[PDB]
RNA sequence: GGCCAGGUAGCUCAGUCGGUAUGAGCGUCCGCCUGAAAAGCGGAAGGUCGGCGGUUCGAUCCCGCCCCUGGCC
């Protein structure tokens, strides 16, 4: 879209007008372009060839028959008294055409040695070359046919084709539309090398043609944003005429195919000056040419034979019969130049950049003209580019330029396209660059790029040229001085940053959670925000599940994955499947990223004027229109949790491993969490815990549902955990332990409870009854023998009692144990074992 | 300073949030975070996103 | 496949109706056994979380 | 955007323009074997041939639309 291809010979030619003898190596030219801000995507040298590669004329053709595809035994005149008999398989040439012949002993790019061959029962004393085989172009369906008069038979092929040239592929930034031509790039090189520039669009290079009257009746609606519209006829062109080889070659090297002299000239001048041109068959124009907007539902068939559905924002060129062109994009087939066109009306117009951009994007037409208008075309060279086209076409097509000219320049007519002047201090570029440039550096560089600078003491008044609409503010001028003086002269000094506060508590906690999970055996992945197709249908989630309320992307890379992630599990499970499916069956993955949980339908906020600061209410409105995006931590486990070794066969992943992942995240966050049984898909309802911080729910953990595992292709027993880190408050505890020097008392209590009673509820009841003497409690036995009873279990806890100021007796600890026993009997219905 | 209907913004292909013309998208850069910092914090600002 | 061409239409129509009845009985039985599994997963595999 | 090429087992890929993909290599499982393994030998399981419809007694195969990669401009 921003590509600009041009040969170095053409680029050197324009620079050399004002700098005779200027010539640089392609390596130095590449560095200079990069140093001033022009990215060189590729440097493609033509050829090279060696040996007998000459121009020939096909004098006779013999159609060798009897084979699958037609073969031609050709007699080629290479400029001597002995015609060479060459076999060829191409069919895009006739007797009398000029071709490029590689004779035996020649070398073609790359390393292809040419010699006499015995093909199709004949003797091939050479080879007729194609554009691709000569490294001149990409055409390979046929051989290269030079236009008549390009060269005589026997001329050096490398010289006629200009294989010593070098093609430069540039990527022009959208702020330098003036560089999408040989004119602008030559001006840039003239600035970089401090040379005198002769503008190829000036009146000296393009002397104006006569203006004796109107060329065609024109009605322009100014609401379409057109700044200029010029018309000049060229009558009496020869339909049999063809563009000379020097013109077709420069078009080919610039990436444009030659068709007819009328169109070839318009493309050539567009590449030379930067003003897109179009040739209309004047004999097919019916009445007054009108420039207006397209009406609703109006259609137009462009010159490629495709019907275009137009919009009311599209600028059209119409007559009394039909639409003549899509303003600034592509002409129509009605007034298109054909093989029998004798009278041509040339169009030179300056369209609105924004209107052309919207039209060419809606119709998917990034033409050579469109991608130049949307980057602003110099409105001052329209007649210059027009006269350049007329005089060139009349010379090569044997036509005659009409002395008539229509030049609509607005209402009222604009005779000066100068942008508004800019006031800037003379030392402003010095301050931004941190360099003390020599005296007059800012004024000299701004005058090189075509601006007029006047001095008012210490303040400069700069008026940029018409081809530089990117220069509106003093900062735009600063870039011009800094880039032409070279950014390498800017020194390296460290800024005076104030004392900072470092990482926030949330940023610090995110590191600690990542370290703890990694040191515990989990492998971090980068979760993709795009959800897999129908993953919630695989999970069996209800239609009203909050996780289904997703945010969808209009243009995703995969159309079946438009929704954004409300949970981190689908990305982890997809990464889990990748590892397991590739031989890594024992894996524990984790991720820390945000989710997208909207609270309403996608509602946007209008454009706030950027000329001021948005008010605090407008900032709060922009935040309320965005979906909630909290930080989540999640993990998935499958296979062996502990690997096998000399200790034993290892331990497969169980739900407790996911529960332990919760306590690892909790300890890393320095918060206390509680786990409670919950039924929450996609987890196993009997092996799923809901994690709470105090009384706020922060996530779930456990083993996944066996049905979800089957439908998702997951390993059996797969476990998962997901927590909302934003729902976990950042804690900064300040403990003050009192280490008691007195001995402890060790006792064990065995309590029998119902099977559904959580072991933590019993421990919490024991602590609540034991009091402050209880220093530690730990479960170490869960017995479900037949002497316990059906649906009942026995729990044995190790108790450690210690007083802070005395030595306890066994009765003192037993009194605390008995009080703990009564508390368990009252809260969880525990019965003392016995 | 992205101009609308311009190659400096139109060519910047962005994951836009459905439906069309919602003025909501997936960020192509963390520069909007730099905009929020200038609106929220006092000068001078030395921030990394 | 090895049957004569004149007999593939009649015999093939009776083969499909037979295997569709077996496939029909299998699909609903698969759903019934999966429903019983989903109904008997909470209690038969419950743990102390 | 047209015309081709493709999406096939857990992985990497063959192969079929109508009734069995007598699929390969590796991966999974069983036996002989070992204290337990692997290799070796002997064997099995697993694909609804990209998705949704259509034609047909019957579609990986033919038709339409759509999704995803490659070639091509
Ligand atoms: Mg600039
Ligand atoms: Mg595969
Ligand atoms: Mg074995």
């Amino acid at each position: 879209s921003n590509a600009m291809r041009l040969p170095y010979s053409w680029l050197r030619e324009v620079v050399a007008v004002g700098a005779s003898g200027w010539d640089v190596t392609p390596g130095e030219l590449e560095q200079t372009l990069l140093r001033i801000g022009h990215e060189v995507e590729e440097v493609i040298p033509l050829g090279p060839v060696d040996g007998p590669v000459t121009v020939g004329r096909v004098a006779d053709i013999e159609e060798l028959t009897g084979y699958k595809k037609p073969i031609r035994a050709c007699a080629v005149d290479i400029g001597d008294r002995q015609y060479r008999e060459i076999i060829c398989g191409a069919t895009n040439f006739a007797v009398g055409d000029l071709v490029v012949v590689a004779l035996p002993g020649a070398t073609l790019p790359g390393g292809f040695t040419i010699s006499a061959r015995k093909a199709y029962g004949r003797n091939s004393d050479g080879m007729i070359c194609s554009a691709a085989e000569l490294n001149l172009g990409a055409d390979h369906s046929g051989i290269l046919v030079l236009p008549p008069g390009a060269a005589e038979p026997g001329a050096d092929g490398a010289g006629v084709l200009g294989l010593d040239d070098v093609v430069f592929h540039l990527a022009i930034t959208p702020d330098r539309g003036y560089c999408m031509s040989v004119r602008g790039l030559a001006r840039e090189l003239a600035c970089a090398y401090d040379l005198d520039f002769v503008d190829p669009a000036s009146n000296s290079r393009v002397p104006p043609l006569p203006i004796e009257g109107p060329a065609w009746p024109l009605t322009v609606q100014p609401e379409t944003g057109v700044r200029r519209f010029a018309l000049r006829p060229v009558i009496g062109i020869d339909p049999a005429a063809v563009s000379p080889w020097w013109l077709q070659r420069r078009l080919l090297l610039c990436g444009i195919r030659a068709t007819c002299p009328a169109v070839d000239v318009t493309n050539y001048v567009m590449l030379e000056l930067g003003h897109p041109m179009h040739a209309h068959d004047r004999n097919r124009i019916s009445g007054t040419l009108g420039v207006r907007f397209a009406r609703s539902g109006e259609t137009a068939v462009t010159l490629d034979g495709i019907e275009r559905k137009l919009d009311t924002a599209d600028v059209l060129i119409v007559d009394d019969a039909a639409t003549a062109a899509i303003g600034g994009v592509m002409g129509a087939a009605s007034t298109e130049v054909r093989a029998d066109s004798t009278d041509v009306l040339l169009e030179a117009a300056i369209w609105d950049p924004a209107a052309v951009s919207r039209t060419q994007r809606r119709l998917h037409l990034p033409s050579e003209a469109a991608r130049r208008y949307e980057r602003t075309v110099d409105p001052a060279i329209s007649v210059a580019a027009l006269d350049r086209c007329a005089r060139l076409l009349a010379d090569i097509a044997g036509g005659e330029v009409s002395p008539t000219l229509t030049d609509w320049r607005g209402d009222p007519p604009c005779d000066d396209w100068s942008p508004p002047p800019i006031r800037m201090g003379v030392d402003v570029p010095d301050r931004i660059a941190g360099v003390a440039y020599p005296q007059g550096t800012t004024a000299r560089r701004l005058a090189q790029i075509g601006a007029v600078v006047t001095h008012d003491g210490d303040t400069l008044t700069v008026t940029p040229p018409s081809w530089r609409p990117d220069l509106r503010q003093p900062a735009d001028l600063v870039e011009e001085v800094l880039r032409l003086e070279g950014l390498e002269v800017i020194p390296s000094v460290l800024p005076p940053a104030p004392a900072g506060r470092g990482l926030t508590a949330g940023q610090q906690r995110r590191r600690t959670i990542g370290r703890s999970l990694a040191l515990s055996g989990y492998v971090e992945i980068l979760p993709t925000p795009f959800l897999p197709a129908g993953v919630f249908d695989l999970w069996g989630l209800e239609a009203d599940d909050s996780r289904r309320m997703t945010t969808r992307v209009l243009n995703p890379l995969e159309a079946d994955r438009p929704q954004l992630a409300t949970t981190l599990l689908p990305a982890l499970l997809e990464a889990l499947v990748r590892n397991v499916s590739r031989g890594l069956v024992d894996v524990a993955l984790f991720a820390i990223a945000q989710v997208v949980q909207p609270t309403e339908q996608t509602r946007g906020v209008g454009l706030i004027p950027v000329d001021r600061r948005p008010t605090d209410d407008e900032i709060a409105m922009l935040d309320a229109s965005l979906p909630r995006q909290p930080q989540h931590v999640a993990a998935v486990l499958a296979g062996l949790r502990e690997p096998r070794g000399p200790w034993g066969p290892g331990r497969p992943v169980e739900a407790a491993d996911a529960f332990e992942a919760v306590r690892i995240i909790a300890r890393a966050s320095r918060v206390d969490v509680t786990l409670r049984p919950a039924q929450y898909l996609p987890w196993h309802p009997g092996r799923c815990a809901q994690v709470f911080v105090g009384e706020s729910s922060v996530g779930h953990a456990g083993q996944l549902h066996p049905a979800v595992i089957e439908r998702s292709g997951l390993p059996k027993g797969t476990c998962a955990v997901e927590l909302n880190l934003d729902a976990i408050p950042c804690s900064a505890p300040l403990p003050a332990p009192r280490v008691s020097p007195y001995p402890a008392v060790f006792q064990d209590v065995s309590l029998v409870v119902a099977a559904d009673i959580p072991a933590q509820a019993v421990a919490d009841a024991v602590r609540a009854g034991a009091g402050d003497l209880l220093e530690d409690i730990a479960l170490f036995d869960v017995f479900t023998g037949p002497q316990i009873g059906e649906h009942r279990k026995s729990l044995t806890f190790a108790l450690r009692f210690r007083a802070p100021d005395r030595t306890l007796t066994e009765d003192d600890a037993s009194a605390a144990r008995d009080a703990a026993v009564q508390s368990a009997a009252e809260r969880v219905g525990a019965v003392l074992r016995g | 300073n992205f101009p609308a209907d311009h190659p400096a913004r139109g060519e910047q292909d962005t994951f836009y949030i459905a439906p069309e013309d919602s003025r909501q998208l997936l960020r192509t850069h963390t520069s909007p975070v730099q905009i929020r910092t200038l609106l929220a914090r006092e000068l001078p600002v030395y921030i990394i996103s | 496949a090895v049957l004569p061409k004149e007999q593939r239409a009649e015999a093939g129509k009776r083969v499909n109706a037979a295997r569709n009845a077996a496939q029909r009985s299998y699909d609903e039985r698969l759903a019934t056994l999966r429903a019983e599994r989903d109904a008997a997963v909470l209690v038969a595999e419950g743990i102390d979380v």
